[PDB]
């Protein structure tokens, strides 16, 4: 009759032998972000809406690699990144280098809506951000020991890893 | 890197991606996630979000070659997705989720694993990780 | 902006494009010119480099459509080149360069004018402003 | 068979009303880079090789927004962006928020044969160059009185 909707939390190489702790989690999270995106369609808020407010709640999964849960750079800091895209109007927003704000996708959203620019980036990008006051946090709230543990380990190989690595 | 994508009973079509990117990149490394076109993409025909390796997804623009193939060529949701994914871009480092202005789904992959979900107002529904085998 | 895109006697394609953005853009604003698909691309088929508004480009991924609608669609380099400006682009908002594989020079623009120059080992070369006439 | 090279300095609302002082000295601009790329494909350098050539010159020209002559943002600053591709290999370079960087093409081009990425930026991208010890200026020898004069301008015309 009438919507779908699909989602995901990544990419790459997940063994088989996921453990338990590393699976039920993301497990849980597709779940509970895929209730929501069905319950916002069930309601019939625009699709745009609905990509946004699920990928907030992806965002929100501590285990997914987005928002807290964000994978390290080689200085063992944050930054993220994020696009929007509605397909009825080809209107986009798009962010980068953030380290402080809790939710990316919402400022991609801020910036194609209230800006003349489609991408913001780094300092420039908190500035956005800061002055539009969506919510910030210490970058500290960002990192999960998880990927603290996965950093050492690519930086000892000297290797550029995908979140799910071997 | 994290997405959804979604349709409504108009074909009004939308897709958002996000990411803390790859584990150990440079500091100032943009991936696919942030580009229209590579990682997030959104159109008449479809929406689309990619994930995986970001360099190998902006080097083959995934998001916007399957829209492309569609339109352009006629393929379908499903023939356009597993065309970018199986055959444009090498293995192990690309899955994307998609939907379709008339309702379609695909979820190719060409990564061991994809956590990925999906549902229809008809009914469906679908927690996944590894493929269907 | 400015660009250049070559190709030697056996088809081996290149682009590469540069610019300081647009004038009085908000700090940290990112245009077409660094994203791989919309202000810079470069195939098998074909090389192509864009300018003019990085938003109007970055929107209709100007760079691999050139590229996207050779191969998927068959046009030439100049019914391909010519679509995207002058079909799928507003007026005023976008020029690009190409060259095809084969030699093809396309130079389409939608603005008053486009600073440019152009040449081939064959004997060809213009440089020019405002469109030809 | 033969090369073909086709180059830009910019398009968009370029008037009949335009004077010679700023028309002249974009044609010689065109000109002398059209022949630095024709010599070099004469000379059969790569494409790749080629491009980056004509784009770094084309950046050296003051009266083109690249490189020396980039225009500004609205704090009158200079935040330059670069991208560059080799068809036949599919790979890719691209720089942005660069303010320091004499020929950010060239930077384009260093993160694609040195780096495992192929886009860095901002102070990032800016670290990367200081490794690599390309040419760095400080970033008043990248303003142009006429691009201070066009900010200022485009700020009361909003
Ligand atoms: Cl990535
Ligand atoms: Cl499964
Ligand atoms: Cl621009
Ligand atoms: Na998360
Ligand atoms: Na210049």
């Amino acid at each position: 009759g009438g919507w779908s909707i699909a989602l995901h939390g990544g990419a790459g190489d997940i063994p088989f032998s996921l453990p338990p702790e590393r699976r039920k989690p993301r497990e849980e999270g597709l779940r509970h972000c895929l209730q929501i995106g069905v319950e916002a369609l069930k309601a019939q808020k625009p699709p745009l809406d609905v990509v946004e407010l699920v990928v907030r709640e992806l965002e929100n999964i501590e285990h997914f690699n987005a928002g807290i849960g964000s994978v390290l750079t080689n200085s063992g800091t944050v930054e993220m990144e994020a696009s929007i895209m509605d397909g009825n109007t080809m209107k986009c927003g798009a962010v980068s280098g953030l380290s402080t704000v809790l939710n990316p996708i919402s400022l991609a959203r801020l910036v194609m809506d209230k800006t003349p620019h489609i991408y913001l980036a780094f300092q420039g990008a908190q500035d956005f951000a800061k002055q539009q006051g969506v919510e910030t946090v210490d970058s500290s709230h960002l990192i999960t020991a998880e990927n603290v543990e996965r950093l050492k380990l690519a930086i000892e190989a000297n290797r550029v890893q995908v979140d799910y690595s071997q | 890197t994290v997405g959804c994508v979604a349709v409504d009973s108009h074909g009004n079509l939308a897709s958002a991606t996000s990411t803390g990117g790859l584990v150990n990149k440079m500091v100032g490394r943009i991936g696919d996630t942030p580009l229209i076109g590579a990682g997030t993409y959104a159109n008449e025909l479809c929406a689309v979000s990619a994930t995986g390796k970001g360099e190998e997804i902006i080097r083959a623009t995934v998001a916007r070659d399957v829209a492309a193939l569609m339109e352009f060529k006629g393929l379908s949701l499903k023939e356009a997705a597993d065309f970018v994914i199986h055959e444009r871009t090498p293995k192990g480092t690309v899955g994307l989720i998609a939907v379709s202005a008339a309702g379609e789904i695909a979820m190719p992959f060409n990564t061991t694993g994809m956590f990925r979900a999906c549902a229809t107002e008809d009914g469906y529904s679908e927690i996944a990780i590894w493929p269907t085998t």
